[PDB]
């Protein structure tokens, strides 16, 4: 690192990701589908770029778990804390959990899994929360009327621009 | 950390703590724990009072739903509705904590006196989506969000799910 105190950002443009376990709410396809997509949010903005990985330990691992699951921070269950994730770095950082004791669906009637999870990999990226309520970044979820036109806000992208470019 | 925050009702009815209380100083974060810490000057007390509270406690980052204070006013009496953990009143970004001032005198109404009531039967069920189901007649269905009102939202700073009878909660006045 040159600048101290440090960005809270990854070292390097090509980062890696692996969906570890799988949530029984929805086909794993669909939990690949949106994970992906959440994923695609920000690289179509930035230089980012993401691999699947498969085993291993990824630089993003994506977990699904319910209350105690071996970090500080145990989930609360059905309600409240959706999910959580960590600032760039190695180990659990960079990692995404979601609360499994959610109902989460690929459409707006449970609890959107691209919606939440393009919110937590953002952390996953190095970005806080926004206090613009239209912002990705926002910390309470926002179910929208339809998918079709969710977009990324200004404030979101130039917080990840200035990261990462 | 994405949050669903609860109704007013809810925070009161599942937090062991609900108290008022002033926020002194910076919070100290603690990476063994991975939480931080804030002194707090309790000035009264809705719930918990087998715990007698001088901090309260939160993750030490935004991103697993740590608790960051925004106000600057050392004196702004706060609403904080936690959890008791190992005997320590924890919160977190989800947590019911609003300037006390800041909330209506229905919402005051009903932390101090009303709330108590629909906690041993009824249940605010939060609607992300219409059509929202109806699990039980003791549920009430929370559409603020959808109506784009959030915490401001009508249901959350006016109406209690209270029962009329046995087996039926709907929203009722405060006032
Ligand atoms: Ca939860
Ligand atoms: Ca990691
Ligand atoms: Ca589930
Ligand atoms: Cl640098
Ligand atoms: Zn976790
Ligand atoms: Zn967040």
């Amino acid at each position: 690192f040159r600048t101290f105190p440090g960005i809270p950002k990854w070292r390097k443009t090509h980062l890696t990701y692996r969906i570890v376990n799988y949530t029984p709410d929805l086909p794993k396809d669909a939990v690949d589908s949106a994970v992906e997509k959440a994923l695609k949010v920000w690289e179509e903005v930035t230089p980012l770029t993401f691999s699947r990985l498969y085993e291993g330990e990824a630089d993003i691992m994506i977990s699904f778990a319910v209350r105690e699951h071996g970090d500080f921070y145990p989930f609360d269950g059905p309600g409240n804390v959706l999910a959580h994730a960590y600032a760039p770095g190695p180990g659990i950082n960079g990692d995404a959990h979601f609360d499994d004791d959610e109902q989460w669906t690929k459409d707006t009637t449970g609890t959107n899994l691209f919606l939440v999870a393009a919110h937590e990999i953002g952390h996953s990226l190095g970005l806080f929360h926004s206090a613009n309520t239209e912002a990705l970044m926002y910390p309470l979820y926002h179910s929208l009327t339809d998918l079709t036109r969710f977009r990324l806000s200004q404030d979101d992208i130039n917080g990840i621009q200035s990261l990462y470019g | 950390c994405t949050c669903v925050p609860p109704h007013p009702q809810t925070a009161f009815c599942n937090s062991d703590l609900v108290i008022r209380a002033k926020f002194v100083g910076t919070p100290e974060v603690n990476q063994t724990t991975g939480y931080q810490r804030y002194e707090i000057k309790m000035t009264k007390m809705y719930k918990g009072f087998q715990a007698l509270i001088r901090f309260v406690y939160t993750p030490a980052s935004y991103s697993v739903c740590g608790y960051f204070h925004r106000s600057h006013n050392r004196s702004e009496e706060f609403l904080i509705a936690g959890k008791l953990q190992d005997g320590l009143l924890h919160i977190t970004t989800c947590s019911f904590v609003a300037p006390w001032n800041s909330l209506s005198l229905a919402q005051r109404r009903g932390f101090t006196k009303t709330y108590t009531v629909g906690c041993e039967e009824c249940t605010v069920f939060p609607c992300n989506s219409i059509p929202c189901k109806l699990q039980s007649g003791t549920h009430c269905l929370w559409t603020d969000q959808l109506l784009q009102g959030l915490e401001k939202g009508f249901q959350s700073r006016h109406l209690a799910c209270l029962p009329r009878e046995p087996g039926l909660c709907t929203w009722q006045s405060l006032r």
